[PDB]
Parts: C-alpha cells; structure tokens; sequence
C-alpha cells in the first residue's frame, strides 16, 4: 500500500540560526513528491529495513503507538535500540532482551536516557555513529494521506550510541493511521526568514525547473 | 609624507591609513563543568586491550588538564596531529575519545594517518585527517611475562581490509583457501589471531608498548571536554576581545533580539559568518558586531603653501571616535559629515565652488587668520532666463575664441625578456 | 525559425513618387549607464583580519596590496568624473519662467515639482521608483548627490525650453516657444508655415506623447534594463568576492583564528601562507573585472556627454542619434547611476502616389526646382516640398533653367509661369 | 597644470615599471630575494624549492603589470581614435556637431605636436551683446499671411 510524500521531510539541518536567507545545503533529506508506504491500527506492523535513514509519521488520538525497537537483529544477542514513551516520561535503552518478543506492549542494556488529528512526524537517522532524532506534531484533517504542505521538523537528541541499525518497528498498547518513508542525499535549498523560521524548500533534482 | 614616499606633498584628498578601534577588555566564557577528566581510568588501568580487540572510551562533560600527560615523560611518544600539544590546555571540544591497547613497539609507526602494514589493514586503521594526539610507552614493566601473555594479538591476513575506527573481535579462520577451509588449516587456511609473546627479554622494539590515542570531537558545536580555564565577568555595548568555549574573536558584544530556537547556539550572517552567540553561562543571546574601523583621509593644501592639515575619518561617526593622534582627534573644532567625521578643518557657511572634494556636496580649501576650511559647494551661479511670449534677445557683436584642446594619443613602447627578469 | 519581419515590395518605377501628406511628432526613450557604485578595500584587512602573525607574514609579497589600493582609488575616482563629463556640462543654474504659455506645449511631467522633498519632476520619480560586507570593504559616497542631479537636469531642460541652441554656444537668448519649434522644423527641410498652420494639432500630439510616457513607465521595470544591470554586477562582484572568505585553499580552517589558536608558528605558517596565497589571488580577480567594468561604463559615460551636447544644447542632423525618424529636440531627466533621454521627432504618416519627372520643358529651356520636387495629379504639374505635400503652382521664381530640353532623361512638356 | 592629461601617461608608465623593478626585492617566502645567494649557500636539491618561490613571485607580478598594460593601451586607442577623428573632422573640415570642435559655433582648427600626444587650437564664433526686441512669428498685410526666408 503506498501514497506520497509531496513536500514532508524537511528538518533544521545545523545547530545554527540564520535569517531572511536562501541558503543551501547537502544532507539526506526525503526526496519530493517520492512515494511513502501506507498502514492503519488494525490487527500492520511489521519490521522494517531502516536503509540510510527514516522518515516516519503516524495520525492519531489517543496514543496507540508508544514506541520503537531498531537494530541488526533485535535478537537478544546484541544490545539493541528501545524508545518508548511509559505514559509518565520519554525512555531510550540500548536492550538485547526480548523481554516483550512482539511489538506488542501491555496495557545488561548498557546505555539508557530518560526526559487523526495530533501527527507526530519524525527524522531517524546515524551518523558520527550517533543517533539523531528529529520531530514535529501539528493538528491535521486530511484523512488518507500525509497533508500536502510544508514544516520543518526540530531536533531532539544526537545519541553516543554506535549501533548498526539495519532493522527497526514500531510498538503498540494492547491488551489511526502511519507512513514510511526513505531518506537519499540531496542538495535542498531552505528559505531562513526574518524569524529563522525555515519556511520552504527545494529538492534541487527533483525536476529541470529546480535545478534551475 | 612617508604613504607617498616624498618629502613634499601637493594639494589634494589622500589615504593614508586604516584605523581601527582597540578592544577595550578582553572577555572569556566557558562551559560551566569543574570534575576533572578521567585520565587515571585512560592510562593506570590495569590491563589495555588486545590490539585486535583494540579498547574505546568516552570523555565528555569534564575539565581536561592535559599537562598532566604533557608532562609524563614515560612517553615514548606523544605526537599530535592537527593540534600542537600544548594548545590542548585552551583550545576545546565536544566529546573525545580514547583508544587504547599494548602492541610491539616495532609497530608503533603504524599509528599515524596514511600508515600500511598489517594492523593498518586488517585491524586498527586512522582515517587520513586524524585529528588529535597519538602517545605511547614501552610497557615492558607489566605487560611482558616470559612471552606467556600471548593475550596481545592481530591479524596476519584476512581479505575484510580495514576502515579507520573498525572495531573486530571475529575468531574465523581464514576462509581463502586452495579449498574452501570451513574450521580446517592448511594453504590459505590459517587462524586469524597471530601473536606477541612478550618476554621481559625481547629486543626493545619486541617489547609490549602501551598505547592511547585521543581522537576529538573537535567541532563549532556545544563544547564539553574542555581545559581549565576562568570565566570573566560581561562588558556590553563597548569593543572588546573575547573568546566563548574556544572561539576567539573581537567586537561589540550587545544585546538582542534573535529568537534562537532552544537547540540553535549560534547566529549567522547572509554570507554565513557567526554574528550572534548565547552565553554558555548565562544564555542570554548576544548579537555581536566588528569593532568600529575606517579609511584615514588627509586633506591638505600643497606643503608649499602650508604644513597645516585636517583629517577625515571615513564612514565612522565623530561620537565613535572620541580617541586621546593626539591633537588631530581633539582638534579645536570637529565637523560631522555624510561622508565621515571631520576634525580640524573649519566648517563655513558660504558655499563657494568646490576645491579639494569630501564627498556628498561637501569640499575644503585653504582660506583666511588663515585655515582649511570646509563648506557645501556651489554648483555654479543661479540665472533665471526673461522668458515671454513675444520677447527676443539677438546678439549685435560677437568674439572669436580660440580654445586649446589636449589629447593623449600614444604610450612608451616596452619590451621585458622574461627569463631574464625572472632568472637572472 | 525565427521571421525577420514582414516582406514587402517597394512599388518603384522610373516616373513614380510616393509623398507623404501628413505628419505625427513621437517622444522615444533613450537610457545610458554613467557610473557605477565606488567600492574601496583595504587587502591588509580583507586578507589577515588583524591577526599581526599573517600581516608580518603578507609583507614577503612587497608591493601587491599598496597597488591593488592604487587601482580600486583609480576606478573610484573616474565614477565622479563621469557623473561630471555628462551633468555639468551647463555653466550656471537657469531657472524655470513662472509663467507656462509655451504656445500650448506642457512640459509638468518632467519640469521640477516644488512639492517634493528632493526637487525633481513627476516621471524622474517613477525612474528612481523603478530601479531597485563589513571585512575590510567599504562603499564610497559620489560627490554629486542625486538632489544635486536633479538641479543640472532641471537647468538643462529650462535653457532648452526658454532659449533653444543659444545657451550650448552664448549666454541664453530668450524666445518664444512657437518659434522654437518652427525652427527646429525648418532644420529637417519642412517649411516653417507646416507648424503655424497645425500648432494646436503639433501641440495636443506632443502632450499625449509625453502622457504615454509615464504609462510606458508605468508598464514595466524591463525598460531600466539598462541601469539595473550595473546595480546587478556590483552586488554580483562583492557577494562572490565575500563568499571567497570563507574558501579553504587547501588549509585546514578558512577561519584564520582556528589557525593561530590550534598550532603553533612552525606548522601555522604554512597554513596560514594557503589562505593568503588563496585570498590575494581571489582579490586580484575581483580588481581585474573592476577595470575592466569600469572601462565598459566609461565609453557608456562619453556616449552619454555626447548625445547630451550634440541633441540636449542644439538639435542633431545624424540619423538614429537622437530618436528614431527626424530629430527635433530632446529632454535629459536624472536617474539611479545613469541618465535618460526623451527624444523628439517627426515622422512622415500618411504616403500617396504622385507621377513625376525630373525636370520641365516649356519655352524651349528645361526647368528645374529650386526646393523641393516636381508631382502631377494626372492632369496638372506642380511642384512641392520633400517631406509634407503642400502643391504650388510651378512658376519662374520656384524653378530656375539650365539649357535646351534634349539631353535631360524623360523630360516633359508644360507651361511654366512668370508672374 | 594645462598638461596633466600629457603628464599622467609618463608618470604612470614610471610608476608601473619602477614597481615591477622593486619586485625584485621582494622574498614571496624564499630565504632571500637575491638569487646568488640561494646558489652560493645551499645544494641543489634543496635550492629547487626556494627558487620556485621565486619563480612563482615574479612571473605573479610579471603578468599584473603586462595584463595592466594592455588595459591602460585600449584606454590610450580610444583617446588616439577620438584624436584621429577630431583631425578629420575638425582640421579637414568645419563641424556641425555641438561642442565637438570646442565650445561656441565652430570655424576651424589647427593641430599642433606634443610629447605622447596631440594638441588642438579650436578657433570658434561666440556671439555678444544682446539687445531685446518684440516679435510675430508672422506677418498681415493685405489679409495674406507673410513668413520671412
Ligand atoms: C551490520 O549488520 C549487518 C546485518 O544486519 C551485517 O551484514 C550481514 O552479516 C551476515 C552475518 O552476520 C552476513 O551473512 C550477510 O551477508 C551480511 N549482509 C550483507 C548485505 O552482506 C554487517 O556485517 C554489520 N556490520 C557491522 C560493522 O556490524
Ligand atoms: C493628420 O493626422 C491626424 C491624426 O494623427 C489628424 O488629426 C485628427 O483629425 C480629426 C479630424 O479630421 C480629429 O477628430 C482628431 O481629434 C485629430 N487628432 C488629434 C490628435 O487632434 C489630422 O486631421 C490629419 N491632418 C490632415 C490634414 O488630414
Ligand atoms: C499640463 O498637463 C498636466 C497633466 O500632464 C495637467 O494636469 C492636470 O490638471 C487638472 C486641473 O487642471 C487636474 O484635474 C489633473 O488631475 C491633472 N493631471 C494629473 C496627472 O495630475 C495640467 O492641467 C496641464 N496644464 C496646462 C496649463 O496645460
Ligand atoms: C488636378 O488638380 C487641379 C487643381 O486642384 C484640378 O483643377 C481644378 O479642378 C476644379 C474641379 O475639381 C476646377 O473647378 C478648376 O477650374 C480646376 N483648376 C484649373 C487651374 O484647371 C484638377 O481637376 C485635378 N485633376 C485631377 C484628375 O484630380
Ligand atoms: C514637347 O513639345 C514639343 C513642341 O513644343 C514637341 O516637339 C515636336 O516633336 C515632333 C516629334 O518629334 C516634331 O515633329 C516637331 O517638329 C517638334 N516641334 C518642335 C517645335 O520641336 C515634343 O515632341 C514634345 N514632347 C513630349 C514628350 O511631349
Ligand atoms: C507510487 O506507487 C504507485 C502504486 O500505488 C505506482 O503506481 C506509482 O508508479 C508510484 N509513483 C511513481 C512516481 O512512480
Ligand atoms: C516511567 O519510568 C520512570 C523511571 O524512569 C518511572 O519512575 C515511572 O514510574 C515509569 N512510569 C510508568 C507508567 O511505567
Ligand atoms: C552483556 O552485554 C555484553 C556486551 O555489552 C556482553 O559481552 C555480555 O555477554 C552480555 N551479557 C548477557 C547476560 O547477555
Ligand atoms: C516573528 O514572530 C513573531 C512572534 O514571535 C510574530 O508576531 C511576527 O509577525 C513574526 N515576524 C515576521 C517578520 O515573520
Ligand atoms: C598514574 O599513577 C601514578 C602513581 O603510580 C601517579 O603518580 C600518576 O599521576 C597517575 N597518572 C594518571 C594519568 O592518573
Ligand atoms: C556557573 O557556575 C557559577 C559558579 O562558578 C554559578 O554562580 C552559576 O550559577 C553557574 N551557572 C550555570 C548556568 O551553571
Ligand atoms: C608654491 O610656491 C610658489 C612660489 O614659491 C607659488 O608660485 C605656487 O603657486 C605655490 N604652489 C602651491 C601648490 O603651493
Ligand atoms: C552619531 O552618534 C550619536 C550618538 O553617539 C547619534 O545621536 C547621532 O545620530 C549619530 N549621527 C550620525 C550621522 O551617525
Ligand atoms: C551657518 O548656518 C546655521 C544655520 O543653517 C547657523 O546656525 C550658523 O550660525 C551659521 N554660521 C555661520 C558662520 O554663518
Ligand atoms: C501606388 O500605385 C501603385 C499602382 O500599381 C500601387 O501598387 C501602390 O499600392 C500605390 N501606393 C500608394 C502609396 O498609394
Ligand atoms: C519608363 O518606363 C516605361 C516602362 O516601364 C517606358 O515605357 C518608358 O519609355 C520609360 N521612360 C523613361 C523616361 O525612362
Ligand atoms: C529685456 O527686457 C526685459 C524687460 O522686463 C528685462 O527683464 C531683460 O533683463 C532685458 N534684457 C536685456 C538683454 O536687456
């Protein structure tokens, strides 16, 4: 099941602010008007290959997503990325265990940090070895698809962790609607305005128009 | 005089230098952290790694005197890369990290960027820009024991060549053999972890040296790995010098209005220079610009006439530059232009033709009592033609004019032989 | 495929002649660059941001940044030169009569307007509407401010108007408009009586040529192509020559402060020598296209001198000078680094076929025309000025003779009169 | 001082050469800006790096000044055809064009020698001493509309 993407994906690239510019950078960014792949709360989880970096969002009301496993093999053997949100507090652990075995979750893991209508909007992505994190939430109506539009995403954190991530789900409360998408390396252009509000973008190869 | 390498001077405008203003303090401010790095955990542990096991650590959030190493002198070496080692005492960083492991001594060279044998590509590697601090010592002390701590271990072969900071710790035979060698020795077909028996007895570079390279997360980002160093007390709205967290710079330090989102710590430019910082110990968002500067112009009459001079600061206000030369910022009288501040030529209301040109309708002359003066020049006489609708003037005489006109029509022919001039 | 125009077939012959019968005045536009924005750069600065280790190391080069100054102070220089060559040209500031009776010509839209801040007409305010960094740089101020462009563009157009040629050659020699135009008319061979006979026609066209003008200006930036070209190019020029600051060379910092701070002089010399190396080429190549720039408005500058002296202060015989069709008049209006011409002139309108023949033979002795050219409506001659049909009756003071008719190509038979 | 349009081409021309000489002088990062001494003091292999510091310097400040000259000779030709067409149209002839041959109501010109140069002596009508009077563009008589030639 697939839709697209249209102009989703974009996030503050540099720990830097900028004004009133059209300034341009590389970085791996979701290409425009790209595909995404499509899935709603019934039973529609299973894990995915996690490529050179995620994009991923989900529409909701009532949090049935509560968090996410990645890794090479999530397999009890290597100390694996869990992030859940456990109702009072957002938690990061390194676990090999499969302690919960399923992305089911119930109504020696070295590292370890604490801290429709709502879309939740995420950028994953490793680099430095480090696992950095990106985020939005907005109020949204648009019932099928991702909403054509524009907002760039803010970072969260940039984790020592080191993990090969080749494999990652999510996990869901038991006793709505969510997407994915691919990251690529793109030249984007990003229009900074008079309150470093990065407000618009180009994917420079997305057609000969944009690379003009 | 000496900008136009001649003992007289003739009437005109000149540049002659580029003054700026001098920073008044000089500011520093620090990440706020006071524990102590641990380099007892880095180099007293009681074993480092094999080298095919090769350890890593993290340092972060801590004071980094690294005098403490510089003055070990037990260190066969300690060479830098990118950082002159003493530098390590001010200059700061985000993160850095230790490798650590014992090897032979005789292989203590492979330790550098751009370095090939066989623990350069088959088991610890430094990428080409290697930035940071390489130490080792001959450990012969602890961790030889009558070559039975054969523990410290490497790769003669394998064909899965090298990246730089590739961890391994696969105990696979090689697999490359005249037959496919699937747990078997023989052509090809070896273990993947040869040895060093390292024996007190062993010639000095069979010896075991201890090793640890200190690789820097050395970034424009928040720093947290940082040597000793005070924090000043603020000066604002004055130019100052100032240094935050490593980066130098000199300016007016100021107040601001730049809505930093909690994540952005540094503001930038259109051309992408740094123009804002927030204060590590304060977080107040500082703007920040140069301190004030500008093209030193002398207006003068011919030295023939007279010594006496005035001065035009380009661009600045006179406010800005209310400086002690001496007398030539004092100057008696100081006039405010569009073009710049003024000092010692006498402003005058009678706005005469234009001699020696300002700049923006204004110009200067030597006049009577006898000084520079500056005034708004003419452009010409104002006439107002008797225009009517039946009126007309007719000339009844003429004259003849004769008018020189002067043209350049030609340059002095020149030829230079090249390798004579060049080669000699 | 790209059309070269329309194709047409001129209906020619050996005894055929097209006059045209009518006339209309137009008003055509002209813009040229006079002088560009006056950069200066101090190189010690620009290249060693007062680090004194990279100034003491910059003086193995000698001589290169006391010269590269040398070259922007010369470029500098000429801007207000130029602006002098093509304004200043007038010896006094002549003012506007209080009194507007030109013979019905209304010249409000490009005369001063006294209720502006800075004193200049209705359209040279829609030119200035039209037209649209601190690391050792710096921008320079002209001598002539644009409010004293304004007075030489004003005392121009009020000589023009009040006194024709005669404030170029003389001092200015009052005259009444009407006769002005007449003749400027009588210049391009169009007998003074053409304007007597037609001047509330001459004048309600060129007040609505001139009340177009502000709509053509209203229409569209892309007519200051021109001008904001050279307001394009410096900006260009300076952005790119900025942005190099922050290019590496092959050094291991473009932030020379990186430099001074992580090494010591015995590695740091060598990176340092990198950025000089790197930035004192950069800004060689900015000086060269700045001379040659300055070279390109320079001939722009003396072509607008000329058009200024040869058509404002008098009335150019050289076609396509001044306006397309023949030249009358023109007025200067002042604009962002540069001038405009409002070019004057007449073009024939309304053509109709005439037979003719060069000459006429009527006592024995072959006629000829003093002025103008012989015509025939199929059944009587005349002869008539080149350039406006106004037939008079051929007769011995409008021709003179030259011998017998036999050697004349198509010579023809009429009377001709002797009054 | 009438001269100084003659004098500025010699004075620039000076200027240009005697700083192309002084570059000679300069060290561009070799241990000495004199050639001789490189060779006297050191061996050979290490002299190929000096004097390509040299060679790098002064081909650098060789090609400024020729790439300078040919800027400064296409200002002179643009000057020398101007003169060139003053001489035709001014000295061969009489001019129609204001201000071209001189201010005032051109007669005729002389030309005279110069160093570097070319110097005109515009010879030029300027009228004098106005009088007013009151006039028509017309005249009536006998109900006919007179224009004068
Ligand atoms: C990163 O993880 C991947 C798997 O998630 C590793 O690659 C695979 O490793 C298995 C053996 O464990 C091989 O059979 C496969 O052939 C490998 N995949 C491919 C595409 O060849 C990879 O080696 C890991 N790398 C690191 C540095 O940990
Ligand atoms: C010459 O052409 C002009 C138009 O360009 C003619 O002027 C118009 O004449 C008619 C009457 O014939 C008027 O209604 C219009 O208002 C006139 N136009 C203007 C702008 O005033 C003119 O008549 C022609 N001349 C001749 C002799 O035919
Ligand atoms: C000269 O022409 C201008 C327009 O070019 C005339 O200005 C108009 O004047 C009337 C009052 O007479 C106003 O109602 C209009 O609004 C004015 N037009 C504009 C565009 O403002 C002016 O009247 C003419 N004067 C003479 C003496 O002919
Ligand atoms: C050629 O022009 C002449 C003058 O306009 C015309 O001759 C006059 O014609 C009118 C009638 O249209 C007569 O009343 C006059 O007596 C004629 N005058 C003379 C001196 O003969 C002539 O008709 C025109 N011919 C054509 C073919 O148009
Ligand atoms: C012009 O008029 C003359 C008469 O004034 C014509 O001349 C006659 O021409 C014929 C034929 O050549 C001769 O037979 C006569 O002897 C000529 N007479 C005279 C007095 O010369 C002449 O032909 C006319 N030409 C045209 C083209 O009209
Ligand atoms: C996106 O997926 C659809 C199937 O749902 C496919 O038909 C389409 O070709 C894909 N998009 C592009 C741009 O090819
Ligand atoms: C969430 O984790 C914290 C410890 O980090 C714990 O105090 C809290 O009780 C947990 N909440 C739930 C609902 O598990
Ligand atoms: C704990 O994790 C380490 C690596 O972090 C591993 O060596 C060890 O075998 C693990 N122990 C258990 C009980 O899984
Ligand atoms: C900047 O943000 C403020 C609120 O923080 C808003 O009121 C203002 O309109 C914004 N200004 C611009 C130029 O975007
Ligand atoms: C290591 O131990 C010795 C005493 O055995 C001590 O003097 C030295 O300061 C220690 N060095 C570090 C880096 O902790
Ligand atoms: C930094 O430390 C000083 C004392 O050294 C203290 O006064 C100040 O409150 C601290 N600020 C922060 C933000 O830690
Ligand atoms: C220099 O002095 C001489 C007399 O000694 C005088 O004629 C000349 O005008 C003076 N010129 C200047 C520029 O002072
Ligand atoms: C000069 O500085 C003063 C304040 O020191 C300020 O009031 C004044 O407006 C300034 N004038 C100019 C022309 O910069
Ligand atoms: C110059 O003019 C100003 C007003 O513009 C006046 O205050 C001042 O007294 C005048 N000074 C002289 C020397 O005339
Ligand atoms: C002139 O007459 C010819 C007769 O063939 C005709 O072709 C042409 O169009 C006419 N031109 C004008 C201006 O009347
Ligand atoms: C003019 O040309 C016609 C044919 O087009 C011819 O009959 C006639 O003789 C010619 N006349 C002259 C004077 O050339
Ligand atoms: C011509 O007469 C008028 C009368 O008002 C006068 O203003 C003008 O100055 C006189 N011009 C000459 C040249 O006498």
């Amino acid at each position: 099941a697939y839709t697209n993407s249209f102009t989703r994906g974009v996030y503050y690239p540099d720990k830097v602010f900028r004004s009133s510019v059209l300034h341009s950078t590389q970085d791996l960014f979701l290409p425009f008007f790209s595909n995404v792949t499509w899935f709603h709360a019934i039973h529609d989880n299973p894990v995915l290959p996690f490529n050179d970096g995620v994009y991923f969002a989900s529409t909701e009301k009532s949090n049935i997503i509560r968090g996410w496993i990645f890794g090479t093999t999530l397999d009890s053997k290597t100390q694996s990325l869990l992030i859940v949100n456990n109702a009072t507090n957002v938690v990061i652990k390194v676990c090999e265990f499969q302690f919960c075995n399923d992305p089911f979750l119930d109504v020696n893991c070295t590292f370890e940090y604490v801290s429709f209508k709502n879309l939740r909007e995420f950028v994953f992505k490793n680099i430095d070895g480090y696992f950095k994190i990106y985020s939005k939430h907005t109020p949204i109506n648009l019932v099928r698809d991702l909403p054509q539009g524009f907002s760039a995403l803010e970072p969260l954190v940039d984790l020592p962790i080191g993990i090969n991530i080749t494999r990652f789900q999510t996990l869901l409360a038991l006793h709505a609607a969510y997407y994915v998408g691919y990251l690529q390396p793109r030249t984007f252009l990003l229009k900074y305005n008079e309150n470093g509000t990065i407000t618009d973008a180009v994917d420079c190869a997305l057609d000969p128009l944009s690379e003009t | 005089k000496c900008t136009l390498k001649s003992f007289t001077v003739e009437k005109g405008i000149y540049q002659t230098s580029n003054f700026r203003v001098q920073p008044t303090e000089s500011i520093v401010r620090f990440p706020n952290i006071t524990n102590l790095c641990p380099f007892g955990e880095v180099f007293n542990a009681t074993r480092f790694a094999s080298v095919y096991a090769w350890n890593r650590k993290r340092i972060s959030n801590c004071v980094a005197d690294y005098s403490v190493l510089y003055n070990s002198a037990s260190f066969s070496t300690f060479k830098c890369y990118g950082v002159s080692p003493t530098k390590l005492n001010d200059l700061c960083f985000t993160n850095v990290y230790a490798d650590s492991f014992v090897i032979r001594g005789d292989e203590v060279r492979q330790i550098a960027p751009g370095q090939t044998g066989k623990i350069a590509d088959y088991n610890y590697k430094l990428p080409d820009d290697f930035t940071g601090c390489v130490i080792a010592w001959n450990s012969n002390n602890l961790d030889s024991k009558v070559g039975g701590n054969y523990n410290y271990r490497y790769r003669l072969f394998r064909k899965s060549n090298l990246k730089p900071f590739e961890r391994d710790i696969s105990t696979e035979i090689y697999q490359a053999g005249s037959k496919p060698c699937n747990g078997v020795e023989g052509f090809n077909c070896y273990f993947p972890l040869q040895s060093y028996g390292f024996q007190p007895t062993n010639g000095v570079g069979y010896q075991p040296y201890r090793v640890v390279v200190l690789s820097f997360e050395l970034l424009h980002a928040p720093a947290t790995v940082c040597g000793p160093k005070k924090s000043t007390n603020l000066v604002k709205n004055k130019c100052v010098n100032f240094n935050f967290n490593g980066l130098t710079g000199t300016g007016v330090l100021t107040e601001s209005n730049k809505k930093f989102l909690p994540f952005q710590q540094f503001g930038r430019d259109i051309a992408d220079t740094t123009d804002a910082v927030r204060d590590p110990q304060t977080l107040e968002i500082l703007d920040i610009t140069p301190c004030s500067f500008g093209g030193v112009s002398v207006i003068t009459p011919g030295t023939n006439t007279s010594n006496q001079v005035a001065v035009l600061y380009q661009g600045v206000n006179c406010t800005e530059v209310p400086v002690a030369w001496r007398v030539y910022s004092t100057g008696s009288n100081v006039f405010q232009t569009r073009a710049g501040c003024l000092i010692g030529a006498e402003h005058v209301n009678n706005s005469y033709e234009c001699d020696i040109p300002i700049g923006a309708g204004i110009c200067a002359s030597y006049q009577t009592s006898q000084s520079i003066i500056a005034y708004t020049m003419s452009l010409g006489a104002e006439n107002s033609v008797a225009y009517s609708n039946n009126s007309i003037a007719i000339p009844t005489n003429f004259t003849i004019s004769v008018t020189t006109e002067i043209l350049p029509v030609s340059m002095t022919k020149t030829s230079v032989d090249c390798t004579m001039y060049i080669c000699g | 495929t790209m059309s070269l125009g329309a194709e047409n077939s001129v209906a020619y012959s050996n005894n055929s002649i097209a006059i045209p019968t009518n006339f209309t005045i137009s008003v055509t536009t002209e813009i040229l660059p006079v002088s560009m924005t006056k950069t200066s750069v101090d190189c010690t600065m620009y290249i060693c941001g007062d680090s004194t280790e990279c100034s003491n190391l910059l003086l193995q080069y000698g001589s290169f940044c006391t010269q590269l100054n040398r070259a922007l102070t010369g470029i500098a220089v000429e801007q207000d030169k130029n602006t002098q060559e093509v304004f200043a040209q007038v010896k006094q500031i002549y003012k506007t009569p209080p009194i507007k009776d030109f013979g019905g010509f209304n010249f409000s839209q490009i005369l001063p307007d006294p209720s502006k801040p800075s004193k200049r007409s209705f359209i040279e305010d829609l030119l200035f509407n039209k037209v649209t960094k601190f690391n050792g740089l710096t921008v320079l101020p002209p001598l002539l401010t644009d409010e004293m462009i304004a007075q030489y563009t004003s005392a121009l157009l009020a000589g023009t108007i009040t006194s024709g040629w005669t404030f170029g050659a003389g001092a200015a020699l009052q005259i009444p408009f009407a006769m002005q135009m007449a003749y400027r008319f009588n210049g391009i061979g169009v007998t003074q009586n053409v304007l007597y006979e037609n001047q509330k026609l001459i004048a309600n066209q060129f007040n609505s040529a001139i009340g177009k003008i502000q709509d053509s200006l209203s229409s569209t930036a892309s007519a200051l192509g021109k001008l904001q070209n050279v307001v394009n190019q410096n900006a260009q020029a300076l952005n790119t020559l900025v942005k190099q600051l922050s290019s590496n060379f092959g050094a291991i910092s473009s932030v020379l402060n990186d430099i001074l701070s992580r090494l010591d002089k015995v590695e740091a010399e060598v990176q340092i020598d990198r950025l000089i190396t790197g930035r004192l080429q950069s800004l060689q190549t900015y000086v060269t296209q700045q001379l040659i720039r300055a070279a390109e408005i320079r001939a722009s500058a003396n072509l607008a001198a000329t058009k200024m002296s040869e058509c404002v202060l008098g009335q150019s015989k050289r076609v396509d000078f001044c306006g397309k069709g023949y030249h009358l008049m023109s007025f200067p209006q002042s604009a962002p680094h540069g001038v405009v011409f409002l070019h004057v002139t007449y073009v024939p309108a309304q053509e109709k076929n005439f037979t003719t023949a060069p000459a006429i033979c009527h006592d024995g002795k072959a006629h000829f025309p003093r002025e103008g050219v012989f015509v025939s409506n199929g059944t009587h001659w005349f002869v008539t000025q080149r350039n406006f049909y106004e037939p008079q009756i051929i007769t011995t003071d409008n021709t003179f003779v030259s011998g017998n008719c036999d050697v004349v190509i198509g010579i023809v038979n009429n009377t001709v009169y002797d009054p």
